Parts: C-alpha cells; structure tokens; sequence
C-alpha cells in the first residue's frame, strides 16, 4: 500500500542487454 | 575476420539476443565462434551467454575483478533499473513460464497469457481499485514497463500476451536466490 | 588493458568527441596511448584523429561503413552550417568559444530564406535550425543571452569536398 516501497530498486543484473539505440551519429 | 563472425555480432549487440528460431544462420554462426566472439568483446567488458537447449545467445556484462561493479554503471547500459512491483510482476511470469515448460513437449510453441488471469493474481499483493478501468490501465502500464526491457511482446486482438524465453535467464536460480536475500533483509528492519 | 584506455575509447565511440577543456583526462590519456588505441579500433575499421590545437580528438573511418550511418541535409540546414563555419573562422581568426548571438543569424538567414514577416516566426525558425545542428552535436546548449557555443569540431566539419559544395550551394542561394 506504499508507492514508495513499490518503487524501490531492487538488484537483478541486465538480461539481453541491447545495443544503446544508436551510436549517436 | 570472417564477415558471417561480424554481421552475427553486430545483429547480437544491436538486439541483445539471437534465435535460432528466427535467425538459424546467425545463431549457428555465433554459436561455433564462442572464443572468437570472447576474444571481440572482451575489450567492450562484455559476455555471452548461450543456451542451446532453449536455442538463445543473449549479451551480459563481462564480470571483472571489481567485487561490486553493479552491473548498471556500464557506459553502454541504457536500461533502467527495475523495482519491487515490476520484480513481482516477472516472478508471477517466471511462475507462469515454468507450468508451461512442465507440460510441454516435441515442438515449435509459445507462452501467452491473458491478462484477465493475471489480474487477481497482482491484485492479491498490491490491493483492488475502483474501477475495473484503473487496474486494466495500471496492469496496461506494468506490462508496457516490462516490454521495454524485452521480457515481452505487444498485446493481441484477443488480450494476450506472450513470454519470451530470455526471462529464464533474467529468473536463473542464481539471481533469485541474491534477490530473495536482498528482499528478506529488506524486511527484516 | 589499462581502465583509463578503456575508458576513453568507450567514451570516445560513444560520442564521436573528445575535448581536453571536457574531459582533460581522458583526453591525455587517449593522447599518451595513440598506438592502442590504433589496435584497439583497428578491427572496427576506425581510427583515431588528433588536433591538439584545439584539443579535437574524432573517429574517422579509416579506409560505407557498417557502425557509421550516412544522413544528407537540406538546404535549410547547410546555409546555417555555412553561416556558423565562416563566423567561427572569423572568431578564430580574431586571437576561446566562440559565441554566437541567436540575433546574429536573423539577418544572414532572412537575406537568404526570405523575410517572414513576423519576430516570433524567425525566432522559432532560428531556434529548431539551432536544435537540428544540436542533434549532430555541432554546437553547445543556449546561452542566457540567446548566445550558443560553437565547438571546434567546426574546423573538422568535413573534407574539402563537403566545403566545396556548401560553398557552391550557398552562392546558389546567394544567386537567388
């Protein structure tokens, strides 16, 4: 019932990580 | 260097994962120049993990001698990071992932799921709104956040949506044991 | 591989630039390690190029590339490119940054796009051109005073193939 301890971060590494996007050129 | 070695390499980094599924040649080209692969994205601090089994090669970050690099602060990292209700939000999907891979056999088959059923299943944590409007919204809301992240695809004509396979690295039973603890001292205090 | 190499070429693929008055140590570092850096870029087909009378450090193609996509711009943008090229050679021919006054460009675009008639009009023209060339990173956020920065990249615009042509499109304009 709290917004604020639903939105704490928690710790789980990055699956599938893509590229960024685009090289930003 | 072999030009089927760099355009896999270049279609891996760009979409984070390969399938065989739909990219056979690319996956099987990746897939026999493991050490070649390495030996490119090492200077980028990045790894490869492949999983046959479910045919995947997906990209994670290359762990160095750095006890606690966190695995976020990667210049190339462009995600944000994920919270409590978006942690539960997978591991209900992760539930759902495993009662479909116990029942499953020979064959080409997919994970979907109407939202109407994971509906009560949310509402039992997080509560029950007004309107059946705001819940369908938020749950709308949750399920485009996961979607960015890759975990999942765009909803249907018939209010479905389906469950990559990528989650059942993202749930390996390594981070949900770091998470389980983290979340238990959480608690505790 | 030393973590400040790594640093730099990562931040230096990542945003095409490196600046001493930025980032000066990365930028000495880049600089004290040409050679790996060299290796390090050379299955990329990149390399690295060094101005150190502006402190520019910029990737260039060595040699249409896979990790490099080709965009063309209009008209609209080329003369502002040419207008902002010429006043920064001319501040640098006066010897910092060179300041350019969002007033300054009313007039040298008018002369050439026509008059709109209205203040509000040139100046939201003036403002999405100033964006336009902010998306390439060619110049530097606006200034308090309705000034922008132009960065030194200005001087490695491009060949003198690109510069022929902006010369010869903005005599076009300048034709009328």
């Amino acid at each position: 019932q709290r917004q604020s301890e639903r939105r704490k971060p928690a710790c789980l590494p990055p699956v599938g990580v893509a590229i960024t996007g685009v090289p930003a050129i | 260097t072999p030009q089927r070695v760099r355009e896999a390499v270049q279609e891996m980094l760009k979409y984070g994962l390969l399938e065989e599924s739909h990219k056979p040649n690319l996956y099987r080209s990746a897939l026999t120049n493991i050490e070649v692969v390495d030996r490119i994205l090492e200077p980028l601090d990045l790894a490869m993990g492949v999983d046959e089994v479910r045919g995947l090669v997906f990209v994670t970050v290359r762990q160095g001698e750095v006890a606690e690099q966190d695995d976020w602060s990667h210049p190339l990292v462009r995600r944000q990071r994920l919270n409590l209700e978006q942690s539960l939000l997978i591991a209900i999907l992760r539930q759902h992932f495993i009662a479909y891979e116990q029942e499953s056999g020979t064959g080409a088959s997919q994970a979907l799921v109407a939202v109407d059923e994971l509906i009560p299943q949310l509402q039992v944590y997080l509560g029950e709104l007004g309107s059946e409007a705001k819940e369908r919204n938020r749950i709308i809301t949750l399920l485009d956040q996961l979607k960015g992240h890759g975990l999942v695809s765009a909803l249907d004509a018939h209010d479905r949506v389906i469950i990559r396979p990528i989650i059942t690295h993202l749930a390996n039973p390594e981070n949900l044991q770091a998470l389980v603890v983290w979340l238990r001292e959480q608690v505790e205090g």
